[PDB]
C-alpha cells in the first residue's frame, strides 16, 4: 500500500466534498494510502495569484510542499490547477538556485526551509502508472459495470500542457484518460476539438464571465453533438466551470444541455459502488438523476 | 612580481582552428597562454607534460577535438587516456592535480576558447606559483 | 644554423597591438639568429622578395615569419622559401597575430610584446632544429567511383567519362535516377522531369566508360588518395542481365524487360518509388523508365513459388537462389552523392499526417499528380477517391523550428515546389483553389520570382501564417487548418479537401554510415561537410573524396548539377595528373632503437604499422603512404623509436624549453 | 592432473625427498622434465656459497638438479629479466623455469611487451610469503638472535616467525615484531600480496599439507594444461607420487592466503601514508631523487623496462654530464613504469644512493590499478596505453560528468 500526502485543494473540500471522499475511499481499496495534509492551504491558484505576483506564488507553493517535506510523503493531487502550481514550482525550485534562495530567505520568517526532497503526483497519473495502480487493477476493482453510458473526457490544460514541461506525451489527442474511463466500463466518446480550454483558467472566470462562458459553450455544444451523458473531468476549477457555467448559460444565454459534470473519482466510486448519497451528487448544479438512471 | 606561466599544446585541427576563429572574432583574453601547436593531441607524449611541469610550468593546458571529431579518427581518445593517467601522477607526487587540464574545443567554438583561457588564468592566479622552481634550489 | 626573422605588421593590424620595434630588437638579440627585419605586408611580392634576398645575402638556413596563421600562409611562405634556395619545410612561422593582437588589443600592450618575443622564440627555437623534408608522391588509380545515382551521382559519372576517366556508378536501388525520376514537373519552367532526364539516363546506360552498377552497396573502404581498396556488396538481384547470362552460359539471353514474371507472380507489396501508393509484385521494377530494365526479385518478400521462372521459361534470366556478392575494386578518387529523404513529419502531431486520411507530403503529392503514378494523374482524395476542390499547402512543415522536433534550418526548394503543386492543382481541376499557409515565401533563384507572380496571378490565395493545428470533419473528412493570417490580422479556420505538408529534408537513410567508411564529418545541420564553405563548397577534408548534391545540403536541380559537374572537376584534377604529392609528417621507425615490443602496432587506426624482419631483429615498419603524421605511435613509444618528421620530439622539447628561458 | 587439481606430491627418489624443503616435488618435475626432454634446459636457484648466498642457474645434465633443491629466503633475484638478456628471451630454446610471485608476474609483463616466449618457458611457481636481503638476515641473526651467522643450518619464515637451525638447536622470533625493530622481509615484499602464482603453469607451497605429511608432501595446485601435462608425465614414468588433498588443508590453505592479503593491505596502508601527502610528498620525492648518481640500475634491473636507449639518455630530456641530476630522470620511470609495476623491489635493493624507488612505483601504481581496473602480471591483458578503447574513453569521460578532463575524477 502506497502512502502519499493528500493535498486537497480549495474547491474539492469547499464545494464538491465527494470528490475528496470517493478519492480517499477509492484509493484505499486500489492499492494507495492518502494521509492528510497538515495544516495545506490553496496553492496559490496559479492564474488568479500568479497573475499578480509570481513571488509570492513561489513562496506559497513552496510552503505547501515543505509541510509534505516535513511529513517525509510524496504530494498526490486530484486537480490540474493545484498540479500546476505545486509541481512546477517544485520542478522550477529543484532547479533554479537563484529562486531557491530568494524563496528560502521569504520562509526563514517562519522558520521554514525548501530543499526539494519529494514528487508530486496527480491522482489520476497514479492510477495509470503500472508500479503504482494500473488500469488493470481499476478493472478489477470495479464491481458495477456502468455499461451503456457514453461519456465525454476533458483533460483540462496544466496537467498536460506544456509538452515541454510535462511528461505525459502527446497533448493533440492523448487516449490515456480515455482508457481509465474504458477501464470502469463506460465507453469514452470523442467530440470536436476535446482538447480546448474549459474557459475558466488565468482568473478569466472571474474578470469576463461572458467570454469564459463562450469558450465553454463552444465545448458543451461539441460534446452535446458527440451525445455524451456525462462529462468526467479531474480538475475541480474545470468541474466548476462546466457545472455553474451550464447554470450560468442557461440564464446568460437561452442554452440548455443538463449534461451531468462528474470527477473521475466520482465516476470510480460509481463503479466500484459508492451511493449517490455518500457522493453528494446533489451538491451539483446539474441533476445527475438521467446518468444514474442510465446507469444503474 | 610573479606571472603565471601557462602552456598550452593545442591540436592543429579544431583547437589551433578555434584560438585562430576567437582571434578572428576579436574575443579579448588575457595574455598568459602559450601555445606549441601539434597536429593531433595524440601527438602529445607525457614526458611533454611532465618535461614542462619540471622547467617550472605554473600550468599546462592540452586542448583537443571534441570526442568523435578528431581529425586523425581516434587520436584524441589516447590522449584522453595519457591525460587521465597525468592527473593521477602529479596527484601522488605532491604537485597540484589542477595545475592540468585538457579541454575539448571545436573549430566554431571561439567563444569556448576565450572562456577556457579565462578560467585557466583564473585558477592558475588562485593555485600559485609552482613548488618545483623552489624545490630544486 | 642561420635564422631569419621577419616580422609583418600586416598594415598595423599588428603595429596597433605591439611594438614590432622590441620584438625585432629581442629577435636580433636571440641565439642562432642572423637577421631579423620587419616589413608591411610580408605576404606580398616585396615580402618574399624580402625573404628571397635575406636568404641570399645572408647564407640563411632557417627562416622564421612572425605573422598571421600558418593554416592561412604555410603555402605562401614555403614557396618563397623555396624560391631562394631553402628547403620549403626550413620554415617556421610565429603566429602573432590571430592569437596576440585580435586577442589582446585594448589596454595592455607591453604585455602583448612580451607574447610576442616568448612566440618568435619558441618558433626560432623550433626551426634552428627542423631539417630536410621532401614531399611523397603516390601515384593514382585511372578510376573513378560516385556513390549515388541520382541526377549529382549521374551528372558526375557522365562528367568523368567524357573527361576519359573509366567510373563506377554505385546506387543501393534498382534503378538510377534519384528523386527527380519521382518528380512530375519542375519549377521554373514547368518542364516534365523524366522528359528532360530520361536523355541523361539513356546515357549513362550506354556510356563505355562508365560501369554502372545498381543494386549494390559499400561495404567497407581502406587506402588514401592514391589507391582506396573499395569493397562493394552485389546485393542478389535474382534477375540476369543478358551480359551475365552469356557469361554463365545461357546463350538465349538474360532479361529483356517483357514483364510476364511480373504478370504472374502472386505476391503483391507496396511500391516503394510510388511512396506506397501502388502494388507491384515480388519481382518488380519501380517504374517503366528505369535505365536497367532488369526486374529485381524481393527477396524478402518472395515466396519462391516458381511461377516467374516457368513465365521467363528459355530467357532462364530468374535465379532465385542468389547470393550476395562481394567485390574489391580499386580506385583514385571518390564522389559521395548520397541525396536526401523526408524528414518524418508525423512527430509533428499538430498536423494530423498519420492520423488524419487526407494529410499527405509532397512527394506522395508529386506521384498522385504525376500522370504515371498510382492514379492516372488524377489527384483524389485518399479517404473516398473523390476530387479535392480545396487543397492547402503547410509550408516550413518541420522546418526553421528550433523546439527539437523540427529542423531548424530552411529546406531551400520548399517554397518553389509548393508554388509549383498550387499551379498543378489549379490547372488540372477545373475551379479548384490552392491556399499556401507561408512563412517567408522564398523564390530566390532565376526565374523563381517570376514564378511567384505568374501563381499569384492565376490566383492561388497566400495566408502568411504558420499553421497552429488541423482537425479532421468527422463525416467529411474535410481538414480544418486553424492559423492566424497574420496580415489581416484575425485568426482563420480554412476548411480543405486536401492538406499537403512541405515537410523538411534530411539526410538520407545510412547517410552517415557511408561518410564514416569514407571519413567524411558532418556539419552542424547534419549535413556532409566540405573543406572550406566559401571557397571549396565540393572537397572534403579527406583528401581524395569529393561532395556532389542534396547530401550536401538542400539545393534545386540546377544548383546540384552546377556542383556534381564542380566535383567530377576535383576529382579529375589528380586522376588527369596522375601524382599527387603528401605531406611529408610521415612516422620514421628509427629500427636501431625499435626493440620489436608491437606494442604501437594497435595505436593506428590506418594500421601504417606492423612487425617485420629487418637484420634478423624483429622491428616496426610503416608504409609511409599509408601513415597521416597523426603522431599516436610516436608520442607513445617509450624508447624514442618512432620520429615524426616535422613534429621530432627535439623540436617539441626544444620549443618547451625556449618558453621556459628567460 | 587436471587444471584444477590440488594435490599432495612427494618425490619417488628418497634423497630428492630428503633434499626438498618440502616433498622435493618441484625438483621432481624439473627433473623429470629434463630427462624426458620436455624442455632443454631448467633455470633454478642453487647455493653458491653459504645459504645466504643464492645463485641463478641454467642446467642441462639432469644430474645437477638435486643441487638445486630446497628453498633460499635470502634469494631476493628476479629470474625472468635474466632469461631475456643471456638466454635470447627463450625464442629458440624450450626452459622450465622455477619461480616465485614476482618472477611469474615478471614473466607476464615481458611476455606482454614480447620480450620473452611463454609458449617456450614452462613456469613451476612457488607460494612465497617474503624474502630477506641476505646482508640484513646476516644481521639480523647477529644482533636479534644473539648467533654467529656462519653457525646456522637452514633457516625459513613459517608460520610468520623466522625459524633457523644452528648447532645447538633451533630459535624463533615473530617476523612482525622483527620488521617493527627495522629487519625482516624487504618492504616490497610486507606490500606484497601475489602470495600464490596462479598465473604460472604449478602451484607449489607448504600452505595445506596437514597430519602425517606435514613435512614430507608438496602441495600442488595445476594451473594450466600444460602443467596438467607436465604432472601427468612425471606421476607415470614414476618420479613423482600423487595423492588428492585433503579439504581441510584447502580451507586453511585459503585461510592463510586471505591472511597474507590482510597482512599487505596493512603494510600497503602504513607505507603510503609514511610518505606524506601534498607538497611535503613532493619535497620528500624530490629530495631522496636529487641523490641519483645515475648508475641506471633500476632501468637495467626493472622487468617493465625493456627499451633500446632509456628517454632517460636522451639529451633533450637530461643533460648529458649535470650529475645532480633533475626530477625528470624519475618523473621518466613514473610515467612508463607505474601503470605496470608489479612490486619486485629490483629497483628500491640495487640503488647505490638508498632511494625508496619502490616504495614510490608501488605507491602510484596502486591507484593506477584502482583508477584503470588493470592488474599487472596477471595475463597478456596488454598495457593501459598500448590499448585505448573508444567505449571505455567515452566511460570515463562521461562519469566525471565534465566536459573536460579537470575535476570530479578522484574521491
Ligand atoms: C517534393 C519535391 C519536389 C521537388 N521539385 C523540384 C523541382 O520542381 N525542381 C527542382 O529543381 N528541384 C526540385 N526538388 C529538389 C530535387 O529533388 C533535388 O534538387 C535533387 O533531386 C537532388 O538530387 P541528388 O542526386 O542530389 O539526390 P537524390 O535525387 O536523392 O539522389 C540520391 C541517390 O543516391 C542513392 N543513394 C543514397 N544513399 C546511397 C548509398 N549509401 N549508396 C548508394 N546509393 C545511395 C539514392 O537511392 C538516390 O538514387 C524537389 C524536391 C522534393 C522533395
Ligand atoms: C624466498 C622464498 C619464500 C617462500 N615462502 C614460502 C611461504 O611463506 N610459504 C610457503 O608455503 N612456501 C613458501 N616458499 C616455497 C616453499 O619452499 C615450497 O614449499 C617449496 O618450494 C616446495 O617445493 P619442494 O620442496 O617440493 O621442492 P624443492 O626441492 O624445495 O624445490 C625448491 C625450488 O625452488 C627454487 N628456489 C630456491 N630458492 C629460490 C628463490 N629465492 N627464488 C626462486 N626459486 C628458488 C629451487 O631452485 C628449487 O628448484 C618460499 C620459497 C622461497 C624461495
Ligand atoms: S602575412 Fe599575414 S600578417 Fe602579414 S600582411 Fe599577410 S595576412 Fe597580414
Ligand atoms: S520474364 Fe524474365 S526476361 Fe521477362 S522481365 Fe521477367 S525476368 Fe526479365
Ligand atoms: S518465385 Fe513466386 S513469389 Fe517469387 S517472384 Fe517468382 S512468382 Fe513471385
Ligand atoms: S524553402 Fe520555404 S517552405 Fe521550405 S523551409 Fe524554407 S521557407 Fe519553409
Ligand atoms: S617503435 Fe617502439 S612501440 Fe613500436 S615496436 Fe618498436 S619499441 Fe615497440
Ligand atoms: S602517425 Fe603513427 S598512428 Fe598516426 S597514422 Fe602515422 S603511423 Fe599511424
Ligand atoms: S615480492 Fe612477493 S612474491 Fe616476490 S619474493 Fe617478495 S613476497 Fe615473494
Ligand atoms: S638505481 Fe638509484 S642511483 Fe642508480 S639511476 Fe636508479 S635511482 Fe639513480
Ligand atoms: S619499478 Fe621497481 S618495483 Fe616496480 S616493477 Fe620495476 S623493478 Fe619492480
Ligand atoms: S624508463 Fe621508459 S624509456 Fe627508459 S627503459 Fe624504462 S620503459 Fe624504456
Ligand atoms: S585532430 Fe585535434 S585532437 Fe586529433
Amino acid at each position: 500500500m502506497h502512502e502519499y500526502a493528500f493535498f486537497l485543494g480549495c474547491i474539492a473540500p469547499n464545494r464538491y466534498p465527494g470528490c475528496e471522499a470517493s478519492a480517499i475511499k477509492t484509493s484505499e481499496k486500489v492499492g494507495i494510502k492518502l494521509l492528510p495534509l497538515k495544516g495545506a492551504s490553496c496553492c496559490p491558484a496559479p492564474g488568479a495569484f500568479g497573475s499578480i505576483d509570481l513571488n509570492v506564488w513561489y513562496a506559497m507553493a513552496a510552503r505547501n510542499l515543505v509541510l509534505a517535506e516535513e511529513m517525509k510523503k510524496d504530494i498526490a493531487l486530484i486537480c490540474n490547477g493545484c498540479y500546476k502550481s505545486i509541481w512546477e514550482v517544485n520542478h522550477i525550485l529543484k532547479h533554479n538556485d537563484e529562486l531557491r534562495d530568494n524563496v528560502n530567505e521569504v520562509l526563514a520568517e517562519i522558520d521554514m526551509q525548501f530543499k526539494g526532497t519529494i514528487d508530486v503526483w496527480h491522482l489520476a497519473e497514479l492510477y495509470y502508472d503500472d508500479k503504482v495502480c494500473g488500469v488493470q487493477k481499476i478493472k478489477d476493482s470495479v464491481t458495477t459495470p456502468l455499461s451503456g453510458a457514453k461519456v465525454a473526457a476533458h483533460y483540462g490544460c496544466h496537467l498536460m500542457k506544456p509538452k515541454k514541461e510535462r511528461h505525459f506525451g502527446d497533448t493533440e489527442n492523448p487516449m490515456w484518460f480515455e482508457e481509465l474511463i474504458g477501464a470502469l466500463g463506460a465507453e469514452p466518446i470523442q467530440y470536436r476539438n476535446k482538447m480546448q480550454c474549459c474557459g475558466a483558467g488565468g482568473g478569466v472566470r472571474g474578470y469576463d464571465i461572458v467570454h469564459a462562458l463562450d469558450i465553454t459553450n463552444e465545448k458543451l455544444i461539441n460534446i452535446q453533438e458527440a451525445g455524451a451523458d456525462a462529462i468526467t473531468e479531474l480538475c475541480p476549477f474545470c468541474q466548476l466551470q462546466f457545472d455553474r457555467g451550464q447554470i450560468e448559460i442557461k440564464e446568460k444565454f437561452g442554452d440548455v444541455y443538463n449534461i451531468p459534470v462528474l470527477h473521475y473519482n466520482e465516476l470510480l466510486g460509481l463503479a466500484q459502488g459508492m451511493s449517490p448519497q455518500d457522493l453528494a451528487l446533489d451538491l451539483h448544479a446539474i441533476d445527475c438523476t438521467p446518468f444514474l438512471q442510465k446507469v444503474l | 612580481d610573479w606571472k603565471p606561466q601557462i602552456l598550452a599544446i593545442i591540436c592543429n585541427w579544431c583547437s589551433y582552428a578555434g584560438a585562430d576563429l576567437a582571434g578572428g572574432a576579436r574575443i579579448q583574453y588575457p595574455p598568459t597562454v602559450r601555445a606549441i601547436r601539434v597536429m593531433c593531441t595524440g601527438r602529445v607524449d607525457m614526458l611533454f607534460i611532465l618535461k614542462a611541469f619540471v622547467e617550472g610550468a605554473d600550468g599546462v593546458l592540452v586542448s583537443g577535438c571534441h570526442f568523435g571529431d578528431c581529425h586523425y579518427l581516434e587520436g584524441n581518445y589516447k590522449a584522453a587516456k595519457r591525460m587521465f593517467m597525468i592527473k593521477n601522477l602529479l596527484r601522488n607526487i605532491g604537485l597540484d592535480d589542477r595545475r592540468f587540464r585538457m579541454t575539448f574545443v571545436s573549430a566554431s567554438e571561439g567563444a569556448k576558447w576565450g572562456m577556457v583561457m579565462e578560467d585557466v588564468t583564473n585558477t592558475i592566479k588562485e593555485l600559485g606559483p609552482s613548488p618545483i622552481k623552489e624545490f630544486k634550489k | 644554423p642561420r635564422i631569419g626573422v621577419f616580422v609583418c605588421h600586416c598594415g598595423t593590424n599588428i603595429a596597433g597591438s605591439m611594438s614590432i620595434d622590441d620584438v625585432v630588437n629581442y629577435a636580433k638579440t636571440l641565439p642562432y639568429v642572423a637577421v631579423a627585419d620587419q616589413y608591411q605586408y610580408m605576404c606580398s611580392t616585396p615580402g618574399q622578395k624580402k625573404i628571397d634576398d635575406a636568404i641570399k645575402e645572408y647564407n640563411l638556413t632557417g627562416v622564421v615569419v612572425a605573422a598571421c596563421s600558418p593554416r592561412l600562409h604555410e603555402p605562401t611562405f614555403r614557396t618563397a622559401t623555396k624560391e631562394g634556395g631553402l628547403n620549403p619545410f626550413r620554415f617556421e612561422m610565429a603566429n602573432i597575430r590571430e592569437q596576440n593582437s585580435w586577442v589582446h588589443m585594448h589596454g595592455m600592450w607591453d604585455e602583448a610584446t612580451q607574447k610576442a618575443k616568448d612566440q618568435v622564440r619558441m618558433a626560432v627555437a623550433k626551426a634552428a632544429k627542423l631539417e630536410d623534408l621532401v614531399p611523397k608522391s603516390v601515384p593514382v588509380e585511372k578510376t573513378a567511383m560516385v556513390v549515388g545515382g541520382g541526377v549529382a551521382g549521374m551528372q558526375a559519372a557522365l562528367d568523368l567519362a567524357s573527361a576519359g576517366i573509366k567510373t563506377y556508378l554505385i546506387e543501393r536501388t534498382p534503378t538510377i535516377g534519384g528523386r527527380m525520376s519521382q518528380l512530375d514537373k519542375t519549377f521554373p519552367t514547368l518542364d516534365c522531369s523524366q522528359c528532360i532526364l530520361t536523355p541523361k539516363m539513356v546515357d549513362v546506360g550506354r556510356h563505355p566508360n562508365i560501369e554502372m552498377m545498381t543494386y549494390t552497396e559499400v561495404e567497407k573502404v581502406e587506402g588514401y588518395i592514391g589507391n582506396f581498396d573499395v569493397t562493394l556488396r552485389k546485393k542478389a538481384r535474382g534477375v540476369l542481365t543478358p551480359t551475365e547470362a552469356t557469361a554463365k552460359g545461357i546463350v538465349g539471353g538474360g532479361c529483356n524487360g517483357c514483364g510476364d514474371c511480373s504478370a504472374v507472380c502472386p505476391v503483391i507489396k507496396p511500391n516503394p518509388f510510388e511512396m506506397g501508393m501502388a502494388p507491384r509484385k515480388a519481382i518488380y521494377i519501380y517504374h517503366a523508365q528505369v535505365m536497367p530494365l532488369i526486374y529485381t526479385v524481393d527477396f524478402d518478400s518472395c515466396v519462391k513459388c516458381g511461377l516467374c521462372v516457368e513465365a521467363c521459361g528459355d530467357k532462364k534470366a530468374i535465379d532465385l537462389e542468389m547470393q550476395d556478392e562481394f567485390i574489391t575494386v580499386k580506385v583514385g578518387t571518390a564522389v559521395l552523392a548520397t541525396g536526401y529523404e523526408l524528414f518524418p513529419i508525423e512527430n509533428k502531431r499538430e498536423w494530423g499526417y498519420k492520423q488524419f486520411d487526407n494529410v499527405i507530403n509532397a512527394l506522395e503529392f508529386e506521384r498522385l499528380i504525376c500522370a504515371s503514378g498510382p492514379t492516372g494523374g488524377h489527384l483524389v482524395r485518399p479517404s473516398d477517391g473523390k476530387t479535392p476542390m480545396k487543397v492547402g499547402f503547410v509550408l516550413c512543415a518541420g522546418s526553421r523550428d528550433n523546439t527539437g522536433i523540427g529542423k531548424p534550418y530552411c529546406s531551400r526548394f520548399c517554397c518553389m515546389y509548393s508554388l509549383k503543386h498550387a499551379h498543378q492543382i489549379m490547372e488540372k481541376i477545373p475551379g479548384a483553389v490552392a491556399y499556401l499557409f507561408y512563412m517567408d515565401i522564398r523564390s530566390f533563384g532565376k526565374m523563381y520570382e517570376e514564378f511567384y507572380y505568374r501563381i499569384q496571378h492565376e490566383g492561388a490565395k497566400f495566408i502568411r501564417g504558420r499553421v497552429a493545428n488541423v482537425l479532421e470533419d468527422k463525416e467529411t473528412k474535410n481538414l480544418h487548418v486553424f492559423t492566424e493570417d497574420t496580415l489581416l490580422g484575425r485568426p482563420v479556420d480554412v476548411e480543405v479537401d486536401l492538406l499537403v505538408l512541405a515537410a523538411a529534408v534530411q539526410p538520407n537513410e545510412g547517410a552517415n554510415e557511408l561518410r564514416k567508411k569514407f571519413g567524411v564529418s558532418a556539419s552542424q545541420d547534419g549535413w556532409m561537410l566540405e573543406a572550406h564553405p566559401k571557397l571549396n563548397p565540393c572537397g572534403t577534408t579527406t583528401a581524395g573524396v569529393f561532395l556532389a548534391g542534396v547530401c550536401q545540403g538542400p539545393k534545386d536541380i540546377p544548383d546540384t548539377v552546377a556542383q556534381a559537374e564542380g566535383a567530377a572537376s576535383a576529382a579529375s584534377i589528380p586522376i588527369h595528373m596522375g601524382e599527387v604529392e603528401l605531406e611529408p609528417y610521415f612516422a620514421m621507425c628509427i629500427d636501431e632503437l625499435c626493440a620489436g615490443c608491437g606494442m604501437c602496432v594497435n595505436l593506428c587506426p590506418y594500421s601504417a604499422l606492423s612487425l617485420g624482419e629487418k637484420n634478423g631483429r624483429t622491428v616496426m615498419v610503416v608504409t609511409e603512404a599509408k601513415c597521416k603524421g597523426c603522431g599516436t605511435c610516436g608520442g607513445f613509444c617509450p624508447g624514442g623509436a618512432i620520429k615524426m618528421q616535422h613534429f621530432t620530439t627535439p623540436q617539441i622539447v626544444a620549443q618547451i624549453d625556449a618558453f621556459f628561458a628567460g | 592432473a587436471a587444471k584444477g587439481d590440488m594435490l599432495y606430491a612427494w618425490a619417488k627418489d628418497a634423497e630428492i625427498q630428503k633434499k626438498g624443503e618440502c616433498g622435493g616435488a618441484v625438483t621432481a618435475l624439473l627433473k623429470h622434465a629434463l630427462e624426458t626432454k620436455m624442455v632443454d634446459a631448467v633455470v633454478a636457484i642453487k647455493k653458491g656459497k653459504d645459504l645466504y648466498d643464492a645463485v641463478p642457474t641454467v642446467i642441462t645434465n639432469p644430474e645437477d638438479i638435486i643441487q638445486t633443491a630446497g628453498s633460499l629466503h635470502c634469494g631476493t633475484l628476479l629470474i625472468p629479466k635474466l632469461i631475456k638478456k643471456y638466454l635470447n628471451g627463450a625464442k629458440d630454446m624450450k626452459l622450465a623455469v622455477t619461480c616465485k610471485g614476482c618472477d611469474a608476474m615478471a614473466f607476464y609483463e615481458l611476455a606482454k611487451r614480447n620480450q620473452i616466449n611463454l609458449d617456450n618457458i614452462i613456469m613451476i611457481g612457488v607460494n612465497c610469503g617474503g624474502s630477506v636481503s641476505p646482508v640484513t638476515a646476516r644481521k639480523m641473526i647477529s644482533n636479534k638472535f644473539g648467533v654467529d651467522p656462519d653457525t646456522v643450518h637452514k633457516e625459513e619464515i613459517d608460520k610468520g616467525q623466522f625459524i633457523i637451525e644452528y648447532e645447538g638447536g633451533h630459535k624463533g622470533i615473530k617476523i612482525d615484531e622483527l620488521e617493527e625493530e627495522g629487519y625482516g622481509r624487504r618492504s616490497n615484499c610486507r606490500r606484497c600480496k601475489m602470495k600464490i602464482p596462479r598465473q604460472a603453469d604449478i602451484a607449489a607451497g607448504n600452505w595445506g599439507v596437514i597430519g602425517d605429511k606435514a613435512g614430507k608432501a608438496t602441495f600442488l595446485e595445476i594451473c594450466s594444461e600444460k602443467g596438467a601435462n607436465l604432472v601427468n608425465s612425471a606421476q607415470s614414468k614414476g618420479a613423482l607420487e600423487i595423492s588428492p588433498a585433503d579439504p581441510k588443508g584447502i580451507d586453511i590453505r585459503a585461510k592463510v592466503e586471505k591472511a597474507m592479503f590482510n597482512l599487505g593491505d596493512e603494510w600497503r596502508h602504513r607505507d603510503f601514508e609514511g610518505m606524506g601527502k601534498g607538497k611535503d610528498r613532493l619535497k620528500l620525492m624530490m629530495s631522496e631523487s636529487s641523490k641519483c648518481i645515475k648508475c641506471y640500475a633500476c632501468v637495467e634491473a626493472c622487468p617493465i623496462c625493456y627499451c633500446i636507449e632509456c628517454s632517460t639518455k636522451k639529451p633533450w630530456y637530461i643533460a648529458p654530464g649535470v650529475l645532480p641530476t633533475s626530477f625528470m630522470f624519475h618523473l621518466i620511470r613514473f610515467a612508463h613504469v607505474s601503470d605496470s609495476c608489479i612490486n619486485c623491489g629490483q629497483c628500491e635493493e640495487l640503488c647505490p644512493m638508498e632511494i625508496p624507488n619502490a616504495l614510490f612505483m608501488h605507491s602510484q601504481q596502486v591507484e593506477i590499478e584502482k583508477m584503470f581496473g588493470h592488474i599487472p602480471g596477471q595475463d597478456m591483458t596488454p598495457p593501459i596505453h598500448a590499448f585505448v578503447e573508444e567505449k571505455a574513453e567515452r566511460a570515463r569521460l562521461d562519469a566525471t560528468g565534465t566536459d573536460s578532463i579537470y575535476t570530479n575524477i578522484f574521491t
